[PDB]
């Protein structure tokens, strides 16, 4: 790949 | 076409802690997060830059959440509504002055299902570029 996107998060309660 | 150089080979975009009382409905999402992909330099001859987008999708279609949260997936869109899926692909105009690019794109969970559950929202989306 020329660019990679880097997806984050976090699902609370 | 000649190449540009690549600017961003890296970009994140951290959607942040959402709650699932947010994400119960069938169709429900987070708020858009924006991210953004640039490139340099594009030699003369060069004046469109195509983007093709990969990564691992789910039955839904949209891309996998690689995390434990479940009935969670992840839509990346540009900024103008058109959903970029794996095998999408999105093409901007070279600044004719600058000689350069950039890819205003967005980022948001969604449940297609409803009923997320508490967990890691990780996922990687990979481009190539091509030029014309
Ligand atoms: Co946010
Ligand atoms: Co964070
Ligand atoms: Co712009």
């Amino acid at each position: 790949a020329d660019s990679r996107i880097r997806i984050r998060g976090y699902v609370r309660n | 076409a000649k190449p540009c150089t690549v600017s961003t080979t890296n970009a994140t975009v951290d959607l942040g802690d959402l709650y699932s009382f947010s994400l119960m409905s069938a169709g429900a999402a987070s708020a858009w997060h924006d991210v953004a992909l640039e490139l340099t330099n594009c030699p003369v001859g060069t004046s469109r830059v195509t983007a093709s987008f990969s990564g691992a999708a789910d039955s839904t279609g949209y891309y996998k959440n690689q995390g434990t949260a479940q009935n969670i997936q992840l839509e990346l869109q540009d900024d103008s509504g058109n959903t970029l899926n794996t095998g999408a692909t999105k093409t901007v105009q070279v600044d004719d002055s600058s000689q350069s690019a950039h890819f205003p794109l967005q980022v948001r969970a969604l449940t297609v299902n409803g009923g997320a559950t508490q967990g890691t929202i990780e996922a990687v989306i990979s481009i190539t570029y091509t030029y014309s």
